[PDB]
């Protein structure tokens, strides 16, 4: 399997096919699997020396390791993304001895000095070819110089048989099985031989390759295949259940953001409710944890406008629940990230010069942006996109928060809206759906560069389409949902969490 | 093949043929209920 | 029911050998990869190369004593086999 | 007490021993162990040294038998550094052997013999599969005679027979006996013992078991 | 192994010993110690086909003799037919019910259905004199190129010491085509070659299959020298050019040792000091090198390239204008493949 | 103490090669267990040498300092037929025993 260490030093050899026997079809299919590949890659943040070749009867080399820019991913992509397979149509043979020899020429130091790091370098080698080598000689002899190379074999006490990985694509409608399965690595209970119908699903593809070794901490980091359950798709999604006399059964959702820290609304728990009344169980588990402390924001007051003669005020509506024991990472528990991070500076791939300033804007642009929330069906966690109307209809968002029973008196509605409210919801410029009173505490979910970032709290929602289990019935046109900002009570955060080694800006 | 009958290829082979193994050590933690812990161990077969 | 096969082993070494069986008209099916040794022809053989007495203060004279071993010559050795040097000494009480 | 993964095994292949070290107690103790293992003859070949202090009274060792070995019976034997004296010792035996398919049992009808009993010693035969099935085929049994380190084999003893059902039978009569010794003294036979040995075939003809019943 | 120095200080006295375990050619080894057996095959004769029985059937003899200073005991004979042959159930109850012979009930009530491995239980077998017996086969399968069959014989007391024979009707003795050169043995149980009748001799069709994996080397070569050995001989050409690069360098052009199997030459001899094409694959080649030699199998393909006054016939004209297309059209546009 | 081996399934059909299966082990909390599995065949063909909390036991019987089943043949006997050493300040006292081993066994 592939390592994926931010400390590391790796080269990827990228070995595409042009024969005839492929078909333009399928050499396609070869390219997109490559690109979103790639793009997993660089998501994780490792940043590999690539080398692109591409062969038939003769290779053509496209990346060389040595380059610097071989450790573009969106240069490399575009190097990829302009091969055609009708470059060298006319010379399409198979003669693979050549492009192993040109691949061994790469890794391979001038005269008899390696360069420091050679054993501390990792090697990976990806084909794709129909099997069919006609041209040339043996090419397997050439992957046991590959092997001789890297120094793999060599020693009983350092066998260096991880820091080479070949995998293997059998593509085309034609293929050799026998001949792949020798050019392949043989490792226990590793998969490296992969056939044409691989092409879809390819998030299962890479979970069977891709060893999270150095980043099973890191936050936003989702797994897609279609194996996965909810908690695959959602590591943060956080379900909190209180049950006490009088007040009865009542379950909120939450996301994860630190060691021992759920983010969660406010409005759900109260100080009454106690700590050992108050269940919290993380995704991926169902045993209900137990809890030490919840900060509710200081500036919190439901009855803040209670006296002057509104019914409910929903300002600051923001919660950290203190777990008693620390959480312990893994595939289907993580973080999301939180703005204005060194998480997050790395997820958008930023240099770390730059600013919180900077990467606000980038998260909110003067324009609709699009969004997603998480909610329960049946049990069941589902994604639902939505826009957060921050263009210019953001002043219509605002003004259909009124139709909501309880504030028809209101005068002024910029006085009972405050700049902590994102507001979603509405069928302009595309219908939103409304979340349910149980979807409340959960995250607002934006997609960027492979990963996820969070930028939003689930609050409260001008029409309860979902009053109790039942979503029935399209929803009205001025149907809002409002969400707590994080930029607002970023401070407090970055004060509650500055021991926790998030890396803020 | 569009027969009756399993194709050759897809036919896998039992090959792990040790003659001795679960050579492992474990420690009784478990709950002691009346003293006595349960321990449960889940095992590899061979072929 | 047994069905018996005919082979030659081609080359030296732990050696591997795999067959498959499928049913009609039942998907049920087993396959047995097994491996035996390839051994080449001879057997094993524990000969002796020499056994001498010790004895510095009488043999060899002023209290050393030193000689050598010849390795063996085994010209009937199998190419490329293994052979193993087996030394074992053992002193004589002179207590009585 | 000195513990094998296996009672015998094949050359060029690995040797797990697990040694518990107890006090007169039989309580884990902790203390230095000298061990060694001897080839057929006595040689020690290899030797080890160890404390089982912080270990729970379990001393997990491993050797490796080479290809150049003298198949024969080997022996493991340990003792204390502060008591070389007392030396014990467990064994194993080392042999080319193929794993069988199925086992063989023979067991007389009495695990003794009455000199004159008329109708002679009953000694019933079964065979099973390793995986607890029945077994069908052929069997070849033959007995003898054993005083002391001296064994006598009667060659007319000899019988055929084939295993049904999982099982045999085959009886050794007073006249065989008398016919197979040459001394009609039976106060001579008292105080001596029988042996039988059986051979087993499977009617595939792929697989052969050889027991023995002896004392 | 390897000689050192001891030396020795002090007073006392003591024993070297030093001793040698190693693997040492077997010398008059008897494989089929103890036993002298023989195993003949035959067809049946003109007797057999008289009462119009009108099928593949043939007579199978076993005959042994032990070796011991007396007659040895009880033994078993372990017999394998040839594949799709069942043998005759009226012979095996007469052989059955006689003396010092048996046949399990379970065994003998099998008859045509699975009665592939029989099992022959013989109380004693003669030390002086071979002992025989003899029974019919038939097949009912139709199947080609069948399975050579076997016996092999031991006693109840001990299976170390025991005989096999093996049977073919056209490998003589049923033995493996094994070929040898010196020390080093490699199997040749193959048909000597493919496609050398060409009632309708293509080029089109050709070219598409040298662009298969399957052909590594296709190589023009010269006959130089034919030299003789005993089961084997070899034959000197001399490569011209490679038309395809295969598993091994051209270097220059110079002798390369081409082997055929004593089976083979019956089949095809070469000629010398005429051209031939030749194509293989990578498993042909044998030895290291720089004794590499090439074994002409079922993977590989020869013929015959006319020399320049032997083209001149106007059949063999074509077969030179062919010859010489193939040659440049491999060469320059390779394969699409 | 107390060690029992048994499966962790309730039952169902026999086992598939190589597959999963849970091997339920009960025993005194504190204890250390040490595992070995190993085919039947194997002791088909050499049963010998098995170690089994029986013959320990029976180690520990031949290694007994007593010879005598109890009783003796008077008052000064009788402790050093167990294994005991007795002593006064009036004067009776054990016989003397040097020998580690019991006199001629019986067996
Ligand atoms: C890879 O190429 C093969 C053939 O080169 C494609 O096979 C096609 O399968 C469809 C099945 O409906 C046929 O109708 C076509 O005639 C086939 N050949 C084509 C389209 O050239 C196969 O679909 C390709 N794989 C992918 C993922 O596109
Ligand atoms: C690369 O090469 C060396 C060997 O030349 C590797 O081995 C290490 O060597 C250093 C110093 O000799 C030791 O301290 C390490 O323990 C060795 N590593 C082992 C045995 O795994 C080493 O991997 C590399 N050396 C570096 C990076 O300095
Ligand atoms: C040395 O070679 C002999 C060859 O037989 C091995 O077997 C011993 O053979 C003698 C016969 O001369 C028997 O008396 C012994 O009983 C055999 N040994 C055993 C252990 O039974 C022998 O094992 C080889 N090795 C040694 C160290 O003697
Ligand atoms: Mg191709």
């Amino acid at each position: 399997k592939i390592v994926l260490d931010p400390s590391g030093s790796m080269n990827i050899y990228l070995v595409l096919d042009g024969s005839g026997s492929i078909g333009a079809s399928n050499f396609t299919g070869a390219k997109k699997c490559l690109v979103n590949l790639i793009e997993k890659v660089a998501s994780y943040g490792v940043k590999p020396r690539y080398g692109l070749v591409t062969y038939a009867t003769y290779p053509k080399i496209w990346v060389k390791v040595s380059e610097a820019d071989s450790s573009n991913a969106d240069w490399v992509t575009k190097q990829l993304n302009e091969i055609n397979y009708e470059d060298h149509k006319l010379k399409s043979g198979t003669n693979t001895k050549k492009a192993l020899q040109a691949v061994y020429s790469m890794m391979s130091w001038p005269d008899d000095v390696p360069p420091e790091g050679w054993n501390r370098t990792r090697h990976v080698i990806i084909l794709m070819t129909d099997g069919l080598h006609n041209m040339g000689g043996d090419p397997i002899t050439v992957i046991d110089e590959i092997r001789d190379l890297l120094y793999i074999g060599k020693d009983r006490k350092n066998p260096r048989e991880d820091y080479l990985d070949v995998y293997v694509f059998g593509v085309g409608p034609l293929v050799n099985q026998v001949n792949i399965n020798a050019l392949a690595s043989k490792k226990d209970n590793e998969q490296h031989v992969f056939k044409v119908k691989d092409m879809e699903n390819l998030e299962d593809v890479f979970y069977q390759m891709i060893d999270e070794s150095q980043s099973l901490s890191l936050c936003g980091m989702v797994w897609e295949h279609r194996k996965g359950t909810d908690y695959h798709k959602q590591p943060w999604q956080a379900k909190i259940s209180v049950i006490r006399p009088s007040k009865g059964h009542e379950s909120c959702m939450g996301a994860v953001v630190s060691e021992y820290f759920v983010l969660t609304a406010a409005h759900c728990f109260t100080v009454d409710d106690k700590e050992h009344s108050i269940k919290v169980s993380v995704g991926g588990e169902k045993r209900d944890l137990e809890i030490e402390v919840v900060l509710f924001h200081p500036n919190y007051n439901i009855n803040g406008k209670k006296e002057a003669g509104i019914p409910e005020f929903y300002d600051y509506d923001v919660a950290l629940i203190k777990l008693k024991n620390k959480l312990k990472y893994g595939q289907t528990i993580r973080p999301i990230c939180l703005p204005c991070t060194e998480g997050t500076t790395r997820a958008l791939r930023l240099p770390p010069t730059t600013t919180c300033q900077q990467q606000k804007e980038e998260l909110l642009p003067a324009q609709d942006i699009k969004a997603l929330f998480v909610s329960e069906e049946e049990k069941k966690l589902t994604r639902k996109e939505v826009y957060i109307k921050n263009g210019d209809k953001k002043g219509s968002c605002e003004r259909d928060a009124q139709y909501a029973p309880g504030y028809d008196k209101v005068k002024d509605i910029s006085e009972v809206v405050t700049p902590r409210f994102l507001c979603t919801g509405g069928v302009s410029p595309y219908a939103d759906p409304n979340t349910c009173r149980g979807d409340a505490g959960g995250p607002l979910i934006v997609h960027k560069r492979s990963r996820f970032i969070q930028v939003g709290v689930i609050s409260w929602g001008v029409v309860d389409v979902c009053k109790n289990q039942k979503r029935q019935k399209q929803v009205p046109a001025h149907a809002r949902d409002f969400h707590i900002n994080l930029f607002q009570v970023l401070p407090w955060l970055k004060e509650k969490l500055q021991d926790e080694d998030l890396g803020f800006l | 093949l569009d027969e009756d009958i399993i194709a050759e290829e897809n036919i896998v082979s039992r090959s792990e043929f040790p003659e001795s193994w679960l050579w492992n050590v474990e420690d009784l933690k478990e709950p002691p209920k009346n003293g006595i812990s349960t321990k449960l161990m889940n095992i590899f077969l061979k072929d | 029911l047994s069905v018996p096969y005919v082979i030659v082993p081609l080359k030296t070494g732990l050696q591997e050998v795999e067959v498959k069986a499928a049913v009609y008209h039942h998907f049920i099916s087993d396959g047995v990869r097994k491996s035996l040794k390839v051994v080449p022809e001879g057997i094993r053989m524990n000969k002796t190369v020499a056994v001498r007495t010790l004895d510095p203060e009488r043999l060899g004279r002023e209290g050393v004593q030193k000689e050598d071993i010849p390795p063996a010559d085994l010209s009937d050795q199998v190419p490329d086999t293994e052979s193993e040097t087996r030394i074992l000494l053992q002193g004589t009480p002179v207590a009585q | 007490f000195i513990q094998t993964d296996k009672t015998i095994y094949t050359p060029g292949s690995t040797v797990l021993y697990r040694i518990f070290t107890v006090n007169h107690k039989l309580l884990p103790v902790g203390r230095t162990v000298m061990v060694n293992i001897e080839n057929p003859e006595g040689i020690p070949v290899k030797q080890d040294s160890l404390s089982s202090q912080n270990q729970l009274g379990v001393l997990p060792l491993s050797w490796d038998i080479p290809e150049l070995v003298n198949m024969g019976q080997w022996k493991i034997r340990a003792y204390y550094e502060n008591s070389p004296q007392q030396v014990f010792s467990t064994e194993f035996e080392v042999k080319e052997y193929v794993l069988p398919s199925f086992e063989v049992i023979v067991e007389p009808t009495e695990k003794f013999y009455y000199i004159y009993n008329e109708k002679g010693l009953e000694v019933t035969i079964t065979a099973r599969f390793l995986y607890g099935k029945k077994v069908e085929g052929t069997a070849f049994v033959i007995f003898g005679i054993q005083d002391g380190e001296q064994r006598i084999s009667l060659p007319e003893s000899l019988k055929r027979i084939p295993i049904e059902d999982g099982s045999g039978e085959v009886v050794l009569s007073r006249k065989v006996l008398l016919d197979g010794v040459q001394n009609p003294r039976a106060e001579d036979l008292v105080g001596k013992s029988l042996y039988v040995s059986a051979t087993v075939i499977l009617h595939s003809g792929s697989d052969m078991v050889q027991a023995e019943r002896s004392g | 192994n390897e000689g050192f120095t001891v030396t020795a200080e002090g007073k006392g006295q003591g024993t070297l010993s030093v001793v040698t375990m190693y693997h040492a050619k077997a010398k008059d080894q008897l494989t089929c110690n103890k036993f002298d057996l023989k195993v003949t095959i035959k067809p049946a004769p003109e007797t057999e086909k008289r009462p119009q029985d009108a099928k593949n059937t043939m007579i199978l003899e076993i005959c042994t003799r032990y070796r011991g200073d007396q007659d040895a005991t009880m033994s078993i004979l372990d017999i394998s037919m040839m594949t799709g042959f069942a043998p005759d159930t009226d012979d095996l109850k007469q052989l059955a019910n006689g003396v010092d012979r048996y046949i399990s009930k379970y065994e003998l009530d099998k008859a045509f259905s699975d009665r592939n491995t029989l099992i022959i239980y013989l109380d004693k077998v003669s030390h002086s004199e071979d002992d025989c017996l003899a029974f019919k086969v038939h097949q009912y399968f139709n199947v080609e190129l069948i399975q050579p069959g076997a016996v092999k014989v031991y006693a109840y007391y001990n299976l170390e010491e025991s005989c096999t024979r093996f049977y073919h009707p056209e490998k003589e003795d049923g033995k493996l085509n094994k070929l040898c050169r010196d020390e080093l043995c490699r199997c040749a149980e193959e048909n000597c070659f493919i496609q050398k009748s060409d009632d309708k001799v293509t080029l089109e069709e050709r070219l598409d299959k040298a662009c298969e994996p399957g052909v590594d080397y296709v190589y023009k070569t010269r006959l130089v020298k034919v030299q003789l050995s005993n089961d084997f001989d070899e034959y000197i050409m001399a490569i011209e050019q490679t038309i395809k690069s295969g598993s091994d360098e051209v270097q220059v052009g110079q002798q390369r040792t081409f082997i055929s199997p004593i089976k083979c030459r019956e089949a095809l001899k070469l000629e010398e000091k005429k051209h031939y094409l030749m194509w293989g694959l990578s498993s042909d080649f044998w030895g290291e090198k720089p004794n590499l030699s090439y074994i002409i199998g079922k993977d590989t393909w020869v013929e015959h390239w006319p020399e320049e006054d032997e083209c001149q016939d106007e059949e063999n004209q074509k077969q030179c204008q062919d010859l010489g297309a193939f040659t440049e059209s491999m060469v320059v546009f390779g394969c699409p493949n | 103490g107390s060690l029992v081996v048994k499966s962790g399934q309730s039952e169902d059909r026999q086992p598939v090669p190589g597959q999963q299966m849970t091997l339920k082990i009960e025993g005194d909390h504190g204890a250390r267990v040490v595992l070995v599995a190993v085919d039947k065949g194997v002791f088909v063909l050499n049963k010998k040498n098995k170690l089994t909390q029986s013959k320990i036991w029976d180690v520990v019987e031949k290694a007994d300092i007593g010879c005598t089943p109890g009783s003796g043949k008077d008052y000064a006997g009788v402790f050093s037929d167990a294994g005991l050493t007795f002593t006064s300040s009036s004067g009776q006292q054990t016989a003397q025993r040097a020998e580690l081993q019991c006199p001629q066994p019986a067996a």
